[PDB]
Protein backbone atom coordinates (compact mmCIF):
# COMPACT_ATOMS: atom_id res chain seq x y z
CA UNK A 1 0.00 0.00 0.00
CA UNK A 2 3.14 2.14 -0.40
CA UNK A 3 3.12 5.84 -1.29
CA UNK A 4 5.69 8.59 -1.73
CA UNK A 5 3.92 11.95 -1.77
CA UNK A 6 6.07 15.00 -2.51
CA UNK A 7 5.40 18.68 -1.82
CA UNK A 8 3.71 21.00 -4.32
CA UNK A 9 5.17 22.81 -7.34
CA UNK A 10 7.62 25.63 -6.67
CA UNK A 11 7.78 29.05 -8.31
CA UNK A 12 11.02 30.60 -7.09
CA UNK A 13 13.67 33.20 -7.97
CA UNK A 14 17.51 33.05 -8.18
CA UNK A 15 19.28 33.64 -4.88
CA UNK A 16 16.28 32.36 -2.90
CA UNK A 17 16.48 29.32 -0.62
CA UNK A 18 14.28 26.25 -1.15
CA UNK A 19 13.43 23.08 0.73
CA UNK A 20 11.12 20.49 -0.81
CA UNK A 21 9.80 17.36 0.84
CA UNK A 22 8.88 13.73 0.27
CA UNK A 23 6.59 11.91 2.70
CA UNK A 24 6.50 8.11 2.89
CA UNK A 25 3.42 6.12 3.81
CA UNK A 26 2.56 2.43 3.92
CA UNK A 27 5.94 1.10 5.08
CA UNK A 28 8.77 1.41 7.61
CA UNK A 29 10.32 4.72 6.55
CA UNK A 30 13.39 4.10 8.73
CA UNK A 31 14.00 0.74 7.04
CA UNK A 32 14.75 1.96 3.51
CA UNK A 33 17.15 4.23 1.69
CA UNK A 34 15.40 7.19 0.07
CA UNK A 35 16.89 8.66 -3.09
CA UNK A 36 16.64 11.99 -4.90
CA UNK A 37 16.64 12.21 -8.71
CA UNK A 38 16.77 15.26 -11.01
CA UNK A 39 15.21 15.63 -14.46
CA UNK A 40 15.67 18.94 -16.26
CA UNK A 41 13.28 19.97 -19.07
CA UNK A 42 13.40 17.46 -21.93
CA UNK A 43 16.38 15.65 -20.44
CA UNK A 44 17.17 12.40 -18.61
CA UNK A 45 17.23 11.18 -15.01
CA UNK A 46 20.30 12.04 -12.92
CA UNK A 47 20.84 10.56 -9.45
CA UNK A 48 21.47 13.24 -6.82
CA UNK A 49 21.96 11.50 -3.48
CA UNK A 50 20.63 9.01 -0.98
CA UNK A 51 19.69 8.95 2.69
CA UNK A 52 18.94 6.28 5.29
CA UNK A 53 16.23 7.87 7.48
CA UNK A 54 17.10 5.56 10.38
CA UNK A 55 20.31 7.46 11.17
CA UNK A 56 20.63 10.16 8.48
CA UNK A 57 23.48 8.34 6.77
CA UNK A 58 23.73 10.41 3.61
CA UNK A 59 25.73 10.05 0.39
CA UNK A 60 25.81 12.33 -2.66
CA UNK A 61 26.56 11.75 -6.32
CA UNK A 62 29.88 13.44 -7.10
CA UNK A 63 28.08 15.67 -9.60
CA UNK A 64 26.01 17.15 -6.76
CA UNK A 65 28.24 17.06 -3.66
CA UNK A 66 28.09 20.36 -1.77
CA UNK A 67 25.70 21.79 -4.36
CA UNK A 68 22.56 20.62 -2.58
CA UNK A 69 21.52 19.40 0.90
CA UNK A 70 19.63 16.16 1.70
CA UNK A 71 18.08 15.35 5.07
CA UNK A 72 15.21 13.51 6.75
CA UNK A 73 12.76 13.76 9.64
CA UNK A 74 12.00 10.14 10.53
CA UNK A 75 9.33 10.99 13.11
CA UNK A 76 7.11 12.16 10.26
CA UNK A 77 8.45 9.79 7.54
CA UNK A 78 9.60 12.77 5.50
CA UNK A 79 12.71 13.30 3.42
CA UNK A 80 14.00 16.67 2.20
CA UNK A 81 16.07 18.18 -0.60
CA UNK A 82 17.34 21.70 -0.07
CA UNK A 83 19.15 24.59 -1.81
CA UNK A 84 20.62 27.49 0.14
CA UNK A 85 20.91 29.67 -2.99
CA UNK A 86 18.99 28.71 -6.16
CA UNK A 87 20.19 29.18 -9.74
CA UNK A 88 17.83 29.28 -12.73
CA UNK A 89 19.73 26.22 -13.87
CA UNK A 90 18.21 24.42 -10.87
CA UNK A 91 14.92 24.52 -12.79
CA UNK A 92 13.87 20.91 -13.08
CA UNK A 93 11.53 18.16 -11.99
CA UNK A 94 12.65 16.38 -8.80
CA UNK A 95 11.61 12.90 -7.65
CA UNK A 96 12.15 11.05 -4.43
CA UNK A 97 12.13 7.26 -4.72
CA UNK A 98 12.37 4.27 -2.38
CA UNK A 99 15.41 1.97 -2.58
CA UNK A 100 13.12 -1.02 -2.11
CA UNK A 101 14.13 -2.99 -5.18
CA UNK A 102 15.51 -6.43 -4.33
CA UNK A 103 17.03 -9.41 -6.06
CA UNK A 104 15.88 -12.85 -4.86
CA UNK A 105 19.27 -14.40 -4.00
CA UNK A 106 20.12 -11.57 -1.60
CA UNK A 107 17.96 -11.10 1.49
CA UNK A 108 20.01 -8.23 2.89
CA UNK A 109 21.00 -6.15 -0.11
CA UNK A 110 19.00 -3.43 -1.82
CA UNK A 111 19.83 -2.29 -5.31
CA UNK A 112 17.15 -0.36 -7.23
CA UNK A 113 14.41 2.26 -6.87
CA UNK A 114 10.98 0.61 -6.88
CA UNK A 115 8.46 3.23 -5.70
CA UNK A 116 8.66 6.83 -6.93
CA UNK A 117 7.27 10.14 -5.69
CA UNK A 118 4.87 12.02 -7.97
CA UNK A 119 7.49 14.67 -8.62
CA UNK A 120 7.92 18.32 -7.68
CA UNK A 121 8.39 20.72 -10.56
CA UNK A 122 10.77 23.50 -9.61
CA UNK A 123 10.74 26.67 -11.69
CA UNK A 124 13.33 29.39 -11.06
CA UNK A 125 13.49 32.71 -12.92
CA UNK A 126 15.11 36.14 -12.39
CA UNK A 127 13.53 37.45 -15.57
CA UNK A 128 11.14 40.36 -15.26
CA UNK A 129 8.66 41.42 -17.95
CA UNK A 130 10.35 42.42 -21.24
CA UNK A 131 9.21 43.23 -24.78
CA UNK A 132 10.68 41.31 -27.71
CA UNK A 133 13.10 42.63 -30.29
CA UNK A 134 12.08 41.73 -33.83
CA UNK A 135 14.30 41.04 -36.82
CA UNK A 136 13.52 40.23 -40.45
CA UNK A 137 14.57 36.91 -42.02
CA UNK A 138 14.98 37.59 -45.74
CA UNK A 139 14.40 35.28 -48.73
CA UNK A 140 9.67 27.71 -57.35
CA UNK A 141 8.72 28.71 -53.81
CA UNK A 142 10.45 30.94 -51.23
CA UNK A 143 10.68 31.25 -47.44
CA UNK A 144 10.78 34.38 -45.29
CA UNK A 145 10.20 35.11 -41.63
CA UNK A 146 10.57 37.03 -38.39
CA UNK A 147 12.89 36.51 -35.47
CA UNK A 148 11.12 37.44 -32.26
CA UNK A 149 13.86 37.63 -29.71
CA UNK A 150 14.41 38.02 -25.95
CA UNK A 151 11.02 38.51 -24.35
CA UNK A 152 9.16 37.59 -21.18
CA UNK A 153 6.75 36.25 -20.46
CA UNK A 154 4.76 34.23 -22.96
CA UNK A 155 2.68 34.61 -24.96
CA UNK A 156 3.48 36.76 -27.96
CA UNK A 157 1.29 37.05 -31.05
CA UNK A 158 2.63 37.10 -34.58
CA UNK A 159 0.55 37.71 -37.69
CA UNK A 160 1.47 38.53 -41.28
CA UNK A 161 0.13 41.51 -43.23
CA UNK A 162 -2.21 42.39 -40.36
CA UNK A 163 -3.80 38.94 -40.50
CA UNK A 164 -4.59 38.97 -44.22
CA UNK A 165 -1.95 36.33 -44.91
CA UNK A 166 -2.49 32.96 -43.22
CA UNK A 167 -1.56 30.39 -45.86
CA UNK A 168 1.95 29.01 -45.46
CA UNK A 169 2.40 30.55 -42.01
CA UNK A 170 4.34 28.48 -39.49
CA UNK A 171 4.98 30.13 -36.14
CA UNK A 172 7.40 28.01 -34.16
CA UNK A 173 7.02 27.26 -30.45
CA UNK A 174 9.37 29.46 -28.45
CA UNK A 175 12.76 28.42 -27.08
CA UNK A 176 13.36 29.04 -23.40
CA UNK A 177 16.94 30.20 -22.94
CA UNK A 178 19.27 29.97 -19.93
CA UNK A 179 18.96 33.76 -19.59
CA UNK A 180 15.33 33.12 -18.69
CA UNK A 181 13.97 34.85 -21.82
CA UNK A 182 12.02 33.38 -24.75
CA UNK A 183 12.51 33.61 -28.47
CA UNK A 184 10.57 32.29 -31.41
CA UNK A 185 10.42 32.46 -35.18
CA UNK A 186 7.54 32.85 -37.55
CA UNK A 187 7.97 31.76 -41.12
CA UNK A 188 5.75 32.10 -44.14
CA UNK A 189 6.32 30.27 -47.41
CA UNK A 190 5.36 32.23 -50.52
CA UNK A 191 5.75 31.92 -54.31
CA UNK A 192 9.05 33.44 -55.47
CA UNK A 193 7.31 35.28 -58.30
CA UNK A 194 5.40 37.32 -55.74
CA UNK A 195 8.62 38.48 -54.08
CA UNK A 196 9.02 41.51 -56.33
CA UNK A 197 5.40 42.63 -56.44
CA UNK A 198 4.05 41.88 -52.94
CA UNK A 199 4.93 43.41 -49.58
CA UNK A 200 5.33 41.09 -46.58
CA UNK A 201 5.04 42.49 -43.06
CA UNK A 202 5.11 40.62 -39.78
CA UNK A 203 3.11 42.04 -36.89
CA UNK A 204 4.29 41.28 -33.38
CA UNK A 205 2.22 42.05 -30.30
CA UNK A 206 3.30 41.42 -26.70
CA UNK A 207 0.64 42.57 -24.21
CA UNK A 208 2.58 42.35 -20.89
CA UNK A 209 5.13 44.89 -22.20
CA UNK A 210 2.75 46.71 -24.54
CA UNK A 211 5.26 46.17 -27.33
CA UNK A 212 3.95 46.46 -30.87
CA UNK A 213 6.39 46.04 -33.76
CA UNK A 214 5.83 45.81 -37.51
CA UNK A 215 8.74 44.44 -39.55
CA UNK A 216 8.86 44.57 -43.30
CA UNK A 217 10.78 41.57 -44.58
CA UNK A 218 12.58 42.43 -47.83
CA UNK A 219 14.73 40.52 -50.35
CA UNK B 1 33.05 5.19 -12.86
CA UNK B 2 31.00 4.79 -16.05
CA UNK B 3 28.25 5.94 -18.39
CA UNK B 4 25.31 4.24 -20.01
CA UNK B 5 24.61 5.24 -23.59
CA UNK B 6 21.29 4.54 -25.27
CA UNK B 7 20.03 5.51 -28.71
CA UNK B 8 18.17 8.83 -28.65
CA UNK B 9 15.16 7.21 -30.30
CA UNK B 10 13.68 4.02 -31.75
CA UNK B 11 10.38 3.21 -33.46
CA UNK B 12 8.28 0.43 -34.96
CA UNK B 13 4.74 -0.46 -36.01
CA UNK B 14 1.92 -1.81 -33.81
CA UNK B 15 2.44 -5.57 -33.55
CA UNK B 16 6.12 -5.49 -34.53
CA UNK B 17 9.09 -5.83 -32.17
CA UNK B 18 11.73 -3.28 -31.19
CA UNK B 19 14.92 -3.26 -29.08
CA UNK B 20 16.72 -0.58 -27.05
CA UNK B 21 20.44 -1.01 -26.38
CA UNK B 22 22.35 0.36 -23.37
CA UNK B 23 26.13 0.25 -23.62
CA UNK B 24 28.50 0.47 -20.64
CA UNK B 25 31.42 2.85 -21.22
CA UNK B 26 33.86 1.25 -18.81
CA UNK B 27 34.14 -2.13 -17.08
CA UNK B 28 32.01 -5.19 -17.82
CA UNK B 29 28.25 -4.82 -18.22
CA UNK B 30 27.93 -8.14 -16.37
CA UNK B 31 29.68 -6.67 -13.34
CA UNK B 32 26.46 -5.05 -12.10
CA UNK B 33 22.79 -5.84 -12.76
CA UNK B 34 20.69 -3.59 -15.02
CA UNK B 35 17.21 -2.14 -14.51
CA UNK B 36 14.90 -0.67 -17.15
CA UNK B 37 12.40 2.07 -16.33
CA UNK B 38 9.41 3.26 -18.35
CA UNK B 39 8.41 6.92 -18.12
CA UNK B 40 5.26 8.37 -19.68
CA UNK B 41 4.82 12.14 -20.26
CA UNK B 42 3.78 13.70 -16.97
CA UNK B 43 3.96 10.34 -15.16
CA UNK B 44 6.83 9.33 -12.88
CA UNK B 45 9.00 6.31 -13.84
CA UNK B 46 8.05 2.64 -13.48
CA UNK B 47 10.27 -0.44 -13.30
CA UNK B 48 9.68 -2.72 -16.31
CA UNK B 49 12.75 -4.95 -15.99
CA UNK B 50 15.14 -5.58 -13.11
CA UNK B 51 18.13 -7.87 -12.52
CA UNK B 52 18.95 -7.92 -16.27
CA UNK B 53 15.83 -9.86 -17.27
CA UNK B 54 13.26 -10.03 -14.47
CA UNK B 55 9.73 -8.57 -14.66
CA UNK B 56 8.00 -6.79 -11.77
CA UNK B 57 4.49 -8.11 -11.13
CA UNK B 58 2.00 -6.75 -13.63
CA UNK B 59 4.58 -6.22 -16.35
CA UNK B 60 3.43 -8.14 -19.46
CA UNK B 61 5.73 -10.86 -20.85
CA UNK B 62 6.00 -8.72 -24.01
CA UNK B 63 8.76 -6.88 -22.14
CA UNK B 64 12.11 -8.57 -21.65
CA UNK B 65 15.79 -7.91 -21.14
CA UNK B 66 19.13 -9.44 -22.06
CA UNK B 67 22.89 -8.91 -21.86
CA UNK B 68 25.39 -8.88 -24.73
CA UNK B 69 28.90 -9.42 -23.39
CA UNK B 70 30.60 -8.99 -26.76
CA UNK B 71 29.29 -5.43 -27.07
CA UNK B 72 29.26 -4.77 -23.32
CA UNK B 73 25.60 -3.81 -23.61
CA UNK B 74 22.20 -4.39 -22.03
CA UNK B 75 19.01 -4.48 -24.06
CA UNK B 76 15.30 -3.95 -23.55
CA UNK B 77 13.05 -5.73 -26.02
CA UNK B 78 9.35 -5.06 -26.49
CA UNK B 79 7.41 -7.41 -28.76
CA UNK B 80 3.72 -7.20 -29.60
CA UNK B 81 4.12 -3.43 -29.70
CA UNK B 82 1.01 -1.51 -28.70
CA UNK B 83 0.35 2.24 -28.87
CA UNK B 84 0.47 2.53 -25.08
CA UNK B 85 4.11 1.41 -25.03
CA UNK B 86 5.04 4.87 -26.36
CA UNK B 87 7.27 6.41 -23.67
CA UNK B 88 10.84 7.21 -22.66
CA UNK B 89 12.94 4.25 -21.49
CA UNK B 90 15.97 4.49 -19.20
CA UNK B 91 18.43 1.73 -18.40
CA UNK B 92 20.02 1.94 -14.96
CA UNK B 93 22.92 0.30 -13.16
CA UNK B 94 25.22 0.59 -10.14
CA UNK B 95 28.81 1.63 -9.48
CA UNK B 96 29.09 -0.18 -6.15
CA UNK B 97 28.62 3.34 -4.76
CA UNK B 98 26.67 5.47 -7.24
CA UNK B 99 23.58 4.95 -9.38
CA UNK B 100 23.99 5.45 -13.13
CA UNK B 101 21.16 6.19 -15.54
CA UNK B 102 21.22 5.95 -19.33
CA UNK B 103 20.54 9.03 -21.42
CA UNK B 104 17.03 7.94 -22.26
CA UNK B 105 15.42 6.57 -25.40
CA UNK B 106 12.21 7.98 -26.87
CA UNK B 107 10.09 5.09 -28.08
CA UNK B 108 7.61 5.90 -30.82
CA UNK B 109 4.84 3.54 -31.85
CA UNK B 110 4.27 4.56 -35.49
CA UNK B 111 0.86 5.87 -36.55
CA UNK B 112 1.82 7.40 -39.89
CA UNK B 113 4.73 7.03 -42.33
CA UNK B 114 8.23 8.06 -41.24
CA UNK B 115 8.92 11.61 -42.37
CA UNK B 116 12.25 13.31 -42.96
CA UNK B 117 12.54 16.86 -41.49
CA UNK B 118 12.61 19.96 -43.68
CA UNK B 119 15.40 22.28 -42.55
CA UNK B 120 15.50 26.03 -43.15
CA UNK B 121 18.58 27.96 -42.03
CA UNK B 122 18.79 31.75 -41.72
CA UNK B 123 21.92 33.91 -41.20
CA UNK B 124 21.99 37.05 -39.02
CA UNK B 125 19.94 39.91 -40.45
CA UNK B 126 21.80 43.05 -41.45
CA UNK B 127 19.66 44.86 -38.91
CA UNK B 128 20.58 42.58 -36.00
CA UNK B 129 24.28 42.80 -36.90
CA UNK B 130 23.91 46.58 -36.75
CA UNK B 131 22.91 46.08 -33.11
CA UNK B 132 26.17 44.21 -32.44
CA UNK B 133 24.36 40.86 -32.09
CA UNK B 134 24.13 37.82 -34.38
CA UNK B 135 21.71 34.86 -34.42
CA UNK B 136 21.60 31.79 -36.66
CA UNK B 137 18.08 30.39 -36.96
CA UNK B 138 17.45 26.77 -37.88
CA UNK B 139 13.81 25.84 -38.27
CA UNK B 140 12.88 22.17 -38.39
CA UNK B 141 9.50 20.89 -39.51
CA UNK B 142 7.40 17.97 -40.77
CA UNK B 143 9.44 15.21 -39.11
CA UNK B 144 7.91 11.98 -37.78
CA UNK B 145 8.62 10.39 -35.38
CA UNK B 146 9.15 13.52 -33.28
CA UNK B 147 12.77 12.97 -32.30
CA UNK B 148 15.72 14.92 -33.62
CA UNK B 149 19.31 15.63 -32.73
CA UNK B 150 20.75 19.01 -33.67
CA UNK B 151 24.44 19.71 -34.14
CA UNK B 152 25.97 23.07 -35.04
CA UNK B 153 29.25 23.52 -36.90
CA UNK B 154 31.62 26.42 -37.29
CA UNK B 155 33.43 25.32 -40.47
CA UNK B 156 34.10 21.72 -39.42
CA UNK B 157 34.31 22.22 -35.68
CA UNK B 158 31.30 21.45 -33.46
CA UNK B 159 29.65 24.27 -31.55
CA UNK B 160 27.72 23.93 -28.30
CA UNK B 161 28.26 27.35 -26.69
CA UNK B 162 25.35 29.61 -27.62
CA UNK B 163 23.06 26.83 -28.80
CA UNK B 164 19.43 26.79 -27.72
CA UNK B 165 17.20 23.98 -28.90
CA UNK B 166 13.55 23.25 -28.26
CA UNK B 167 11.97 19.86 -27.82
CA UNK B 168 9.78 18.85 -30.76
CA UNK B 169 6.13 19.94 -30.77
CA UNK B 170 3.13 18.61 -32.65
CA UNK B 171 2.21 20.65 -35.72
CA UNK B 172 -1.32 21.09 -37.02
CA UNK B 173 -0.78 18.31 -39.57
CA UNK B 174 0.20 15.77 -36.86
CA UNK B 175 3.91 15.75 -37.75
CA UNK B 176 6.47 17.51 -35.53
CA UNK B 177 8.43 20.80 -35.45
CA UNK B 178 11.48 22.17 -33.64
CA UNK B 179 13.92 25.06 -33.80
CA UNK B 180 17.51 25.68 -32.81
CA UNK B 181 19.35 28.96 -32.29
CA UNK B 182 23.05 29.81 -32.40
CA UNK B 183 24.13 33.06 -30.75
CA UNK B 184 27.27 34.73 -32.07
CA UNK B 185 29.08 38.04 -31.80
CA UNK B 186 29.32 39.69 -35.24
CA UNK B 187 33.05 38.95 -35.29
CA UNK B 188 32.59 35.23 -34.69
CA UNK B 189 30.09 35.22 -37.57
CA UNK B 190 32.44 37.22 -39.79
CA UNK B 191 35.55 35.14 -39.08
CA UNK B 192 34.39 31.71 -40.23
CA UNK B 193 33.89 30.57 -43.81
CA UNK B 194 30.50 29.04 -42.97
CA UNK B 195 28.19 27.63 -40.30
CA UNK B 196 26.02 24.55 -40.58
CA UNK B 197 22.89 23.20 -38.96
CA UNK B 198 22.75 19.42 -38.67
CA UNK B 199 19.50 17.60 -38.01
CA UNK B 200 19.72 13.89 -37.34
CA UNK B 201 16.47 12.02 -37.69
CA UNK B 202 16.05 8.23 -37.59
CA UNK B 203 19.72 7.68 -38.40
CA UNK B 204 20.12 10.04 -41.37
CA UNK B 205 21.32 13.65 -41.22
CA UNK B 206 19.80 16.67 -42.96
CA UNK B 207 22.03 19.72 -43.29
CA UNK B 208 22.00 23.39 -44.26
CA UNK B 209 24.87 25.86 -44.45
CA UNK B 210 25.17 29.66 -44.51
CA UNK B 211 28.15 31.95 -45.06
CA UNK B 212 28.92 35.61 -44.23
CA UNK B 213 29.86 36.09 -47.90
CA UNK B 214 26.25 35.37 -48.94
Amino acid sequence: EVQLVQSGAEVKKPGESLKISCKGSGYSFTSYWIGWVRQMPGKGLEWMGIIYPGDSDTRYSPSFQGQVTISADKSISTAYLQWSSLKASDTAMYYCARLGGRYYYDSSGYYYFDYWGQGTLVTVSSASTKGPSVFPLAPGTAALGCLVKDYFPEPVTVSWNSGALTSGVHTFPAVLQSSGLYSLSSVVTVPSSSLGTQTYICNVNHKPSNTKVDKRVEP
Amino acid sequence: NFMLTQPHSVSESPGKTVTISCTRSSGSIASNYVQWYQQRPGSSPTTVIYEDNQRPSGVPDRFSGSIDSSSNSASLTISGLKTEDEADYYCQSYDSSSWVFGGGTKLTVLGQPKAAPSVTLFPPSSEELQANKATLVCLISDFYPGAVTVAWKADSSPVKAGVETTTPSKQSNNKYAASSYLSLTPEQWKSHRSYSCQVTHEGSTVEKTVAPTE
